[PDB]
């Protein structure tokens, strides 16, 4: 008789996720972040102007 | 020291096999002979949420 | 990382996953089975070892190796909630 009942299946390796120095820079592309911060400052100086 | 249901029925010659839900028991596989299990069957605790 | 998935045994892998925090059983069980003292043809041992066995089944036997074991584990990471953020994750916050 059995003393330990169980079945086949799969091991695979965790990935661990390894955080980039940039990630919270990810959700926008730079280019973005650039024409972004571009509009800031031309809003800034059409305000005064 | 009399058996009833399945075990009494296979022992007293009035049957070949039980074929059920039959947990193979040390006193039932004591008196007969029992195949490979099949299915696991455990003993369990039933709870509301 | 030299293989990407392994097809093994249900025990040894989650012993392994419970010891080796590094690795998880993720596919669903299939192909159900026993491990069982294997012997000879025509060896009288046969009911006497199955008797026992059994025997140890039904009483406080087994578990407890099973607890003393392979149910002894340190850490297993399993929680459905989305991943707590770690100071290793945000770092880079504190660094700007």
């Amino acid at each position: 008789k059995p003393f330990k009942y169980q079945g086949l299946t799969i091991l695979v390796k965790k990935e661990i996720p390894r955080s980039t120095l940039d990630s919270f820079m990810q959700p926008f592309q730079s280019t973005l972040w650039l024409l972004v911060g571009l509009s800031v400052h031309v809003v800034a100086v059409m305000l005064y102007l | 020291n009399v058996w009833n249901g399945m075990i009494g029925e296979v022992v007293y010659q009035r049957a070949v096999m039980a074929v059920g839900s039959l947990t193979i028991n040390e006193e039932r596989s004591e008196v007969v002979d029992f195949s490979v299990p099949f299915v696991e069957t455990g003993i369990s605790v039933m709870v509301s949420r | 990382n030299k293989l990407h998935a392994f097809i093994w045994d249900s025990a040894v892998l989650e012993f392994e996953a419970s010891q080796k925090c590094d690795l998880v059983t993720t596919g669903e069980l299939f192909f159900r089975s026993g491990f069982g003292i294997g012997m000879r043809k025509d060896s009288p041992w046969k009911q006497n070892v199955s008797l026992s066995i059994l025997k140890s089944h039904e009483n406080g036997f087994m578990e407890d190796l099973d607890k003393t074991w392979v149910r002894y584990q340190e850490c297993d990471s399993r929680s459905n909630a989305p991943a707590t953020l770690t100071f290793e994750n945000m770092a880079g916050v504190f660094m700007l």
